[PDB]
């Protein structure tokens, strides 16, 4: 099972970026997709997730009102729409499978086996 | 000595296809079921216990598969709308809520083109100037629902086949998992009405004594919390915008029906909820959540779902498909009338499948709809920066997984197989 | 059918009462297929029990005599401990991995050997 | 929380058995700290599933530990190929990651 | 299935061993239809035989006493020649010629007369 | 006295319908195949002789009909490529093996014309200057196989329905017909992979001890001789070419998947054959033929002609259909490594059905499959030379009749019906 991220991008502060991930080998609607970013010097930061079936979402408080996640069922593709980008947001963004599966007591968690390559988004003046 | 006893009162958990029993067009009003209802009274099983798990209940899985299958069987032979996939020339006839589109259609007569027009909700069209095209034209096949088919759900009772029985929890305060102490056996479930909705559960059953909250797990915030109310709330929904139908000869021996005209002024669909009944209901829900989380503070917020069926409340009134704005409802904090505008759409990606798109017909504009709120689907939001200002827990509307609508009614039932034959030691022979 | 929580002895006193059969029906294309399959299987299950009772030499009598001794590899629990201290459900679980064995033995003695003996009486 | 207090770095010789830990306190309520391994230029991979279960494809050198507030990773018989950044994953009603431990091989 | 290659005497035990409903068992739209049809037919065959046995006065009998003396034109041999020599396969091949006759006789003698 | 005996262990030959079973989206999906039971118990029937005939085996006929039906069930709902049966503007880029073709598609959004291009193999192109057309697009409807489904063969265990039994022949060196003295009864077959190929039989079972050659009649030169090897030879076939993927929308939710570009240069498909193993294989086959034929001379002499699929060795590696030139393997004689070029095609006249065709969408490249040669299909020329130069018998590859691919594996099995009633003389009332 593989995930494929879009390429890297460079933005100015007060900007927006659209990052996509394509999934293959495992039916898209059977699992949650989580987004995480790697910010060198800080380790990893969890951002949020999308259900992919019901498109329910959950985000960290520091992204409220700024990040929207969506999905296209017909292409088994997930998108990260992030607005009002700051230099603070320079990081490598990844999609990573989420948990074991939707129909499981702890299904949204404990797994994260598939991942992508990641996509660096640089924000700089 | 080993002897044989037949008619032994034992069973094992098992699954089997259940029978559809009706109360007395009408596919969800069971035109294809039988009213097998000879006063099927229950027997109480005395001093037995049984393990129930509503989250692993195959009866829910059957409702899902059966309703989808029946839906498709009923609409399979209806008119394809492929001939309408042309660039449309559209104007603003709120700010253009309804578009007036004209187009070149070439299918009823192979060597001719006709000019046709239709009035329809902007929510179903893609801007491409006055150039537009229908939103669900590409990637999916759209069929118009048949004018002689209706989906007006009635309570449906599911019955075990001979050799099987349905066990039921009669326990109060049953949380959906673990053992039940008061267990009875019924041949058939009570009638459960196959109502389709998202954020709020409509026209279902009520809790016997108090608002109760069930979840597979309460620390896993990825789970949907099912809230069952012990009192109904009645909602008055209407679309007073009067209209008339235009019949378009789309394909040979095939007719398409669209809105031909708007009669009177422009009005939008709206729903009326008692202000007080709603805020008192939330107080009760919040109370139960406070018990679950040892106080903290309960707050209600917006769905933030992205996807319109999730974002807005998805509501079905005959052939009228509503997307109601509920941000006026889920806006409160609990630390101890209201009119919702509704959007109307005619293309439905029913069951969230690509290729199953359906087009609702006109219903001559005017409609009155009156429904009962019996429960809610909510999701938990918290855990971010737990170290500081973490005393409040937020709940938001949740929905879209149809199996929750059925789970919320079928949670008290289990199917078992009767195994009447067995042996035991004796002195005989 | 509410006697399941009662002891084996107590419940057996009502096998006749509870021998409801539940075979006769009432109110006498994918859904059609599913329901047709359900009806066919219900018949098949019925016949399996009848064939099995017949192969063991059972007349349909709810409680059959036997020709197979009970032994301790199955259970060395005393009779009061079985009949008055347990329910039928518990009992079936306790001896569940011997079902195939016992059924084969019931057949071999009560009906296979017994019918051979009857032929000898007819020859005489 | 953000209590997964991983050592910035660890080291040892080839063949050495080593321990990496983060010992956050919010373990017991989920009963879970899983582990990941990240290589330069690559995404992290699961080395420990749930608590101390080995994923298919993962070396037998890897095992873990949970006890009270203990959360640890054990790498027995350390190889050069194991040079990587290791991370603790936990769910304190939220996904929390440790900063990560840089493991080098002497 | 079982010791088909054994004398009929030996096979008197095989006889009852194989009298299982081998016409029924547990497995777990075209393929579904083909198998459903097969299952229905297996049921009819089972019942056909049970019904025929009832007609001949045989019910719950693996070895059923008749009211018809053996007719020697039906490959007489001897009793030891068959019970302690021929297998059931071989025996039936020789008796196939009289099957209809035999069945008619079994019904009339055991029950109708 | 005519005593009736029930459960009599006898049977008669009979034909019934077997069901699919497997060990595990794909063809031979688990939803349509029962999980295979572990260790079905084989029972040896002592002192039983049974007459087998592998060429009259209805199990073979059944595999043929069922595999075809299943194949069609899977392709039935997939994309029609009829919008593409147009005159092509096409030139080049082994030489001009692959060409860059272009066309005007008027159906992608259903009201616009767009010039599109795709790369094609010349074997799928009709010359008609630079004017070309798709092969047989004007005689048959070509459908694209759905990319969501794997057609990879897995072993299938065919199981008897209740009331029936399968008799398996275990005799060593058993030929195609006649009495078998080591006969056992089984519930299901051992698992046969539904592999489709022509000249060479791949991934089948092996004979024990010796190569066994079976034919209905060797004297009749119109019959195909099936050669079952007792050791396999593994061949590594590859399509080392590298490419990109392209999707050309042609209809609603109806898109054509093709090759967008060549990465680097063009490299034809090739197969790795051990020279030594092949030569040894032929020597032992020739030896057995020298036993069958009166110390006549054995020769192989390529192919007499026929459809390209017969002339070349046809097989399917992943989703790519190979047509290998095997002339290097079949020109040698006895009277006492190797690399083959391969061609690739996308339009397949699957199962030889008139008016139907299948299109194989491409894959990215660098694909290799290692396959086991387990047997050969051969025919005799015989010739008319009896008075002069009568000393040499020539064999050539044969195939195309799919029933031989299954006869080669099902030759050990027969289906019979259980017949429980019979009577015998005794003494009684
Ligand atoms: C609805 O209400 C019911 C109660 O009526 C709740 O049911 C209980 O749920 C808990 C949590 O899942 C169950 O706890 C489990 O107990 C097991 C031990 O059971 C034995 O020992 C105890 C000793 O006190 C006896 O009481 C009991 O009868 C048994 O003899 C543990 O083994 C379980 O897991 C732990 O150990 C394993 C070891 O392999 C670890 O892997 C696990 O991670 C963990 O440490 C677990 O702790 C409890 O048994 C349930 N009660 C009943 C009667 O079934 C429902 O949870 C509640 N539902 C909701 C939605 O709130
Ligand atoms: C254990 O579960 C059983 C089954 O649900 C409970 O029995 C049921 O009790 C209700 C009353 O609470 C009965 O409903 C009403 O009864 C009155 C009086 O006869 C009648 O006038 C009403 O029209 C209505 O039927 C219900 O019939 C009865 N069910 C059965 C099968 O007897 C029982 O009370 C529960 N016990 C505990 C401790 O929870
Ligand atoms: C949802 O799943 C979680 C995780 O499996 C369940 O968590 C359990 O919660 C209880 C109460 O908080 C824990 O009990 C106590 O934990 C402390 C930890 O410091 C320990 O010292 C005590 O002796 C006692 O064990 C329990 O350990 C914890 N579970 C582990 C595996 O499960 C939660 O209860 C589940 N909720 C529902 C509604 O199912
Ligand atoms: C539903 O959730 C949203 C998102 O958490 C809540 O909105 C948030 O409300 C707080 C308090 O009004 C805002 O705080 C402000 O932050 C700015 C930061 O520059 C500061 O300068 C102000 O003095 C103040 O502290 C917060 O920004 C706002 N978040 C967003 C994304 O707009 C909303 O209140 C919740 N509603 C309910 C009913 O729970
Ligand atoms: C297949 O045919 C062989 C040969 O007839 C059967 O083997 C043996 O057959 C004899 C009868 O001919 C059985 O009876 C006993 O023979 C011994 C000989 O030493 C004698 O002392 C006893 O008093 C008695 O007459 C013998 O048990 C049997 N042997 C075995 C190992 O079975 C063979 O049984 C036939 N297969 C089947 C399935 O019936
Ligand atoms: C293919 O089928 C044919 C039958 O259609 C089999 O024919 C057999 O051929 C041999 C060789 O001529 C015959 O044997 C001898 O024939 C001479 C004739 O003059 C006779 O004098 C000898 O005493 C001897 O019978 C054999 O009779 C004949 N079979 C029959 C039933 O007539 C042929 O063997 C089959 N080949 C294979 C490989 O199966
Ligand atoms: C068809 O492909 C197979 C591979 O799937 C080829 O077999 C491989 O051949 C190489 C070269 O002889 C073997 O390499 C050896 O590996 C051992 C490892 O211990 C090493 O000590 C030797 O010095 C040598 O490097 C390789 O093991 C072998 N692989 C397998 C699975 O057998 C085969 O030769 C190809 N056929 C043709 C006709 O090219
Ligand atoms: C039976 O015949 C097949 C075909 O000639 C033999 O080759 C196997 O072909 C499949 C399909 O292409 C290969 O699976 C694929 O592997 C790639 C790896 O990158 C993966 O991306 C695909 O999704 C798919 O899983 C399989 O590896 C290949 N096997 C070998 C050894 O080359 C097959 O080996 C023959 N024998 C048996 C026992 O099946
Ligand atoms: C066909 O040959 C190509 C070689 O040109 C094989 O892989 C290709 O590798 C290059 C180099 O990494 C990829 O280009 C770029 O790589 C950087 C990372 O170094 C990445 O950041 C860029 O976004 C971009 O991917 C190139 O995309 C990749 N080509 C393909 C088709 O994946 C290719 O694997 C060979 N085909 C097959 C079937 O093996
Ligand atoms: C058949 O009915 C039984 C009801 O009678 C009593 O029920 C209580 C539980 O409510 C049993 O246990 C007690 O639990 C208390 C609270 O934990 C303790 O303080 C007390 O000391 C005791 O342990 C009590 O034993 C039981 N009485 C008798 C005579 O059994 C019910 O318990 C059974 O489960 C029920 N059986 C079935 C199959 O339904
Ligand atoms: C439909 O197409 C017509 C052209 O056939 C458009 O009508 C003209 O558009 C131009 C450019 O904007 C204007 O200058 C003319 O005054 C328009 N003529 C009329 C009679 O309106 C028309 O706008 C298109 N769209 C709709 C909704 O009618
Ligand atoms: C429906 O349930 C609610 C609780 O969710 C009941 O509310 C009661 O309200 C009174 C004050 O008016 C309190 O004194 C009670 O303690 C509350 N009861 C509970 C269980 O919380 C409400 O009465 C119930 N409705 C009906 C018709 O029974
Ligand atoms: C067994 O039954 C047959 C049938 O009745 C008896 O043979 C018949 O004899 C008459 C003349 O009396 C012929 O016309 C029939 O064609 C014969 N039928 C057959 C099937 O042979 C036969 O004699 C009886 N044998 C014994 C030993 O009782
Ligand atoms: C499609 O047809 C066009 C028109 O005939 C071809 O265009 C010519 O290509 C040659 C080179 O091969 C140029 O020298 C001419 O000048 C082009 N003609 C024009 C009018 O520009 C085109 O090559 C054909 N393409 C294919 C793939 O067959
Ligand atoms: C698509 O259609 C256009 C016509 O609209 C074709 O272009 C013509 O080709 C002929 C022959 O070379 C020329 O004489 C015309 O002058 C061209 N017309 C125009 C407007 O350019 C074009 O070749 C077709 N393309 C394909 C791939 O089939
Ligand atoms: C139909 O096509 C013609 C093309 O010339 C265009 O002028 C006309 O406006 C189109 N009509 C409609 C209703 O789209
Ligand atoms: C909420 O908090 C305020 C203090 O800020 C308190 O006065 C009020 O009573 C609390 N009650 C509810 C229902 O939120
Ligand atoms: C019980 O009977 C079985 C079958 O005959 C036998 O194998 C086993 O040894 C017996 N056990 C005891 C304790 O008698
Ligand atoms: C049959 O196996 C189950 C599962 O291990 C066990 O619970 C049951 O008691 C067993 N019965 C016997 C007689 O061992
Ligand atoms: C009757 O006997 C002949 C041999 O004389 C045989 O060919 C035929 O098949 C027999 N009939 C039956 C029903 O077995
Ligand atoms: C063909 O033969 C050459 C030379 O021995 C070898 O390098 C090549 O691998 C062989 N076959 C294939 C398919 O590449």
């Amino acid at each position: 099972v593989q995930l494929l991220e879009s390429g890297a991008e460079v933005k100015k502060p007060g900007a927006s970026v659209r990052v996509s991930c394509e999934a293959s080998g495992y039916t898209f609607t059977k699992y949650f997709i989580h987004w995480v970013r790697q910010a060198p010097g800080h380790g990893l930061e969890w951002i949020g997730w999308i259900n992919t079936l019901t498109s329910g979402v959950n985000y960290a408080r520091n992204f409220q009102g700024r990040l929207t996640l969506t999905r296209d069922l017909s292409t088994e593709t997930v998108y990260m729409d992030l607005r009002n980008l700051k230099s603070d947001d320079t990081a490598v963004y990844y999609c990573a499978r989420g948990g074991r599966g939707y129909d499981e007591p702890w299904g949204a968690y404990t797994w994260l086996d598939p991942w992508g390559q990641g996509s660096l988004v640089t924000v700089s003046s | 000595w080993v002897t044989v006893y037949y008619g032994v009162p034992v069973w094992k958990e098992a699954t089997t296809t259940l029978f559809c029993a009706s109360d007395a067009r009408n596919v969800w009003a069971t035109h294809c079921c039988v009213p097998t209802d000879p006063n099927p009274q229950e027997v109480v099983l005395e001093n037995v216990t049984e393990n129930f798990n509503m989250w692993k209940n195959d009866m829910v899985e059957q409702m899902h598969e059966d309703i989808i299958s029946l839906w498709d069987q009923s609409l399979k032979p209806c008119v394809k709308l492929t001939p309408l996939c042309v660039t449309l020339n559209c104007t603003d006839y709120e700010r253009g809520e309804i578009k007036n589109c004209s187009f070149n259609i070439t299918t009823s007569i192979r060597d001719k083109v006709q000019k046709e027009y239709a009035l329809f909700y902007k929510l179903d069209i893609v801007p491409i100037n006055n150039s537009y095209r229908l939103i669900n034209c590409n990637t999916s096949v759209i069929k118009q629902a048949c004018p002689k088919v209706s989906f007006e759900p009635i309570p449906i009772h599911y019955c075990a086949p001979a050799g099987f029985a349905i066990l039921k929890c009669n326990d109060k305060k049953f949380n959906g998992t673990g053992p039940c102490t008061n267990v009875s056996t019924v041949q058939c479930t009570h009638g459960i009405r196959p109502v389709v909705s998202t954020q709020l559960l409509l026209n279902g059953s009520l809790a016997e004594k108090e608002v109760v909250i069930r979840s597979q797990n309460f620390t896993n915030n990825a789970k949907v919390i099912i809230v069952q109310l012990n009192e109904s709330v009645v909602i008055n929904c209407t679309r007073p915008n009067n209209n008339t139908r235009k019949s378009i000869h789309i394909a040979p021996g095939r007719w398409f029906y669209t809105t031909g005209a708007i009669i009177g002024d422009i009005r939008q669909a709206h729903c009326n909820i008692s202000r007080v009944k709603w805020n008192n209901t939330l107080k009760q829900i919040a109370t139960k959540l406070r018990e679950q989380f040892k106080n903290k503070t309960i707050a209600f917020n917006q769905s933030s779902g992205g996807d319109p069926e999730i974002v807005m409340h998805s509501f079905n009134c005959g052939g009228e498909f509503f997307y109601c704005n509920t941000t006026q409802l889920f806006n409160s904090t609990w630390n101890d009338h209201i009119t919702l505008p509704c959007r109307i759409k005619q293309i439905i990606n029913m069951w969230q499948k690509v290729g199953k798109a359906m087009y609702a017909p006109p219903i001559r504009g005017q409609i009155r709809c009156s429904s009962n709120i019996t429960g809610l689907l909510l999701t938990r939001d918290g855990g971010s920066n737990e170290n500081k200002t973490s005393e409040t827990e937020t709940f938001r509307p949740a929905g879209g997984d149809m199996r929750d609508n059925w789970r919320s009614e079928l949670y008290k039932y289990k199917v078992v197989k009767i195994e009447p034959l067995g042996v035991a030691p004796t002195k005989c022979k | 059918l509410g006697a399941a929580g009662s002891t084996m002895g107590a419940a057996s006193m009502t096998l006749t009462v509870q021998a409801r059969q539940l075979l006769s029906g009432i109110v006498q294309t994918v859904w059609g297929i599913k329901q047709l399959q359900a009806r066919v299987l219900a018949v098949e299950r019925y016949l399996r029990d009848q064939q099995l009772l017949g192969i063991w030499g059972c007349s349909g009598k709810l409680i059959c005599c036997t020709a197979v001794p009970w032994n301790n590899s199955w259970s060395n629990r005393s009779l009061d401990m079985i009949w008055n201290n347990m329910t039928w459900i518990e009992w079936e679980r306790e001896i569940d991995n011997y079902t195939g064995l016992i059924y084969n033995l019931l057949e071999e003695s009560q009906n296979q050997q017994e019918k051979n003996e009857q032929e000898l009486l007819e020859l005489d | 929380s953000y209590e997964l207090t991983q050592p910035a770095s660890v080291s040892g010789s080839p063949g050495q058995s080593i321990t990496i830990s983060c010992t956050g306190s919010s373990i017991g309520s989920y009963d879970l700290v899983s582990w990941y391994q990240q290589y330069p230029g690559k995404a992290p991979k699961v080395i420990i599933f749930e608590v101390s279960k080995r994923p298919s494809g993962v070396s037998h050198r890897f095992s873990g530990s949970k006890s009270g507030n203990t959360a640890a990773l054990t790498i027995s018989g350390l190889q050069v190929e194991d040079e990587a950044i290791y991370h603790c994953y936990s769910y304190d009603d939220m996904i929390i990651f440790g900063g990560g431990t840089r493991l080098t091989v002497l």
